[PDB]
């Protein structure tokens, strides 16, 4: 199976680079870019599997650094909805005690919720709007 | 006095886009149904603007012009544009949803154009049509990226009580 | 035939008559109802299901009441204003109260639901 | 008043009743005995499919189904699943339990918010 460690090996060593990378990093441009992927086949976490698959092969302090760096991402709108879906992601390939241990952890986890709850005030004030349309059309 | 020219200046670059953006997606949607005949030889020739930016997506080019406008003058350049250009804005309204694509400001821009064009909007089947398709789109990615972040409040408040 | 019963007990405003004959209604009418009601009792209309939407456990009801409302007497609404626009004041409330309260738990309970359902 | 214990429950022979229940396909009963005391607190928090928890989260499944009790059906799940949710966690029944009662909670759910929803904004935009 050397062949698919070659073809696989390869985005998991581009993103684990990212992170390693504490520079402003596309490591965002490399997740935005293949979270939206026009072909979303298959229908999965991210539409690629084989992201799912880095994400759970995931070195714990470098899960940590990922974290940190959604935190970041959460601050802009912009950057947020990405930074929400790999949240998803994260957060639904892995059980919630390997995720309570830790390698400072709470006060990130705590940015992280708030930032979040501050996203879903506004979104579910968006549905509310977004219902002209519905009285608009009929 | 003043703000005129920055609604009317506001107002051109978004109709302009759109021209060029419309335009574009009748050309690919032409070469669609042109190659479903003989798919073999059959050219794109994009207008050179796509192509220099880096060969983008009209989506996109819409887009950008777009989220680039100030927030304010966003209102009366939206209200000072000729109705010729409103289907097209929906046309890529819908691609907007269809793709997720900054959705608060496809909102509020969406908004914006529903408040002022009640009848017109409602008046031909066609842009009917594609305000269904907005409504849809819409609808189902706000659903979507509603679940998403309770999934994600849920696991949260879980490691949160687990610690 | 429901609607004249209704007309007739707002034009006596006896507040327990109107009452009897508002729960009276099948769901199912109520657009039929409203539709052919005259504006003026309109405000007045909204006034009582935004009270009854607050006092009594008739969620489906009461919701689907201003819904039927809002629909076939919105442009008027909103060309009016004026003293409505305190009418409108309370429907809002009426419904924002409604809101946070069968939404904030619903959808929280659901979503801790999901997360166990996924381990 | 009703509605001001229920918002107080969460700041803070039944169980014969709920079991017969099990045997019954109306937990009505029951029903009314947790409308009863104010320290749910007290008895909530207390073998082979006649365990008392399968039964319970069925009774909120039976009470989804009606048109009623959805803000004291809500109420009493948040607390259950306050500190239940890491032993029922574990077993596998209450599982595919809560699995149907999400069915019928998610379908009302959808119905209501688009009713509160849709009132909420349109009104909203109205008053503009």
């Amino acid at each position: 199976t050397l062949e698919n460690y070659i073809h696989a090996g390869a985005y998991r060593d581009a993103i684990v680079l990212a992170l390693q990378l504490n520079h402003p990093g596309r490591l965002l441009n490399l997740f935005t870019n293949v979270v939206t992927t026009r072909n979303p086949d298959p229908d999965s976490l991210t539409g690629l599997k084989a992201v799912d698959d880095v994400l759970a092969k995931l070195s714990d302090e470098q899960i940590f650094q990922l974290l940190l760096r959604l935190r970041d991402w959460n601050t802009n709108a912009r950057t947020a909805p990405v930074a929400q879906r790999v949240l998803w992601a994260l957060f639904k390939s892995h059980p919630a005690n390997k995720l309570s241990s830790l390698s400072s952890l709470n006060e990130v986890l705590d940015a992280i919720k708030v930032y979040t709850e501050r996203h879903y005030k506004r979104i579910e004030e968006l549905v509310d709007e977004s219902y002209l349309v519905e009285y608009t059309l009929r | 006095t003043k703000q005129t020219v920055e609604t009317l200046m506001a107002g051109e670059r978004i109709a302009e886009a759109l021209e060029l953006g419309m335009t574009d997606l009748n050309t690919i949607r032409e070469w669609e149904e042109a190659r479903q005949i003989n798919p073999n030889i059959a050219p794109p020739q994009r207008n050179p603007i796509f192509v220099a930016l880096g060969n983008i997506p009209a989506e996109t080019y819409v887009l950008n012009t777009l989220q680039k406008i100030k927030p304010a003058s966003l209102h009366d350049a939206l209200l000072v544009l000729p109705f010729s250009t409103i289907p097209s804005l929906l046309t890529f309204l819908n691609l907007f949803a269809q793709r997720e694509l900054n959705v608060p400001l496809t909102c509020r821009i969406l908004f914006f154009v529903l408040k002022t064009h009640h009848k017109q909007i409602v008046a031909s089947r066609t842009m009917r049509a594609t305000l269904e398709k907005v409504r849809a789109n819409l609808r189902a990615a706000l659903r979507r990226q509603k679940d998403e972040m309770g999934f994600n409040i849920a696991a949260l408040k879980v490691v949160s009580m687990q610690l | 035939d429901y609607l004249k019963a209704l007309v007739m007990a707002f034009r006596l405003n006896e507040a327990g008559l109107i009452t009897r004959v508002y729960q009276a209604i099948p769901y199912t009418d109520i657009g039929l109802v409203v539709e052919q009601f005259p504006t003026v009792y309109v405000p007045r209309l909204l006034r009582f299901v935004a009270a009854q939407t607050e006092q009594s456990p008739h969620m489906e009801f009461c919701l689907l009441w201003i819904r039927a409302l809002i629909d076939k007497h919105g442009p008027w609404l909103a060309a009016n204003r004026g003293k409505v626009d305190v009418e409108l004041r309370v429907v809002a409330r009426a419904v924002a109260k409604m809101r946070d309260e069968i939404r904030r738990l619903a959808d929280e309970n659901v979503y801790m639901v999901d997360y166990l359902l996924n381990q | 008043k009703k509605e001001k214990a229920a918002a107080n429950g969460a700041s803070r022979t039944f169980t014969s009743k709920l079991l017969v229940g099990g045997a019954k396909g109306d937990y009505t009963d029951f029903i009314e005995h947790l409308k009863a005391l104010p320290p749910a607190a007290a008895d909530l928090e207390l073998d082979e499919a006649t365990n008392e928890l399968l039964h319970f989260i069925r009774a909120l499944t039976s009470r989804l189904v009606a048109r009623r009790d959805y803000e004291l059906t809500q109420a009493w799940m948040t607390v259950f699943l306050r500190l239940h949710f890491d032993l029922i966690m574990e077993n596998e029944e209450l599982l595919q339990a809560l699995g149907e009662w999400r069915e019928h909670q998610a379908r009302e759910r959808d119905r209501l918010s688009e009713l509160v929803g849709y009132c909420g904004g349109v009104v909203s935009f109205l008053r503009s």
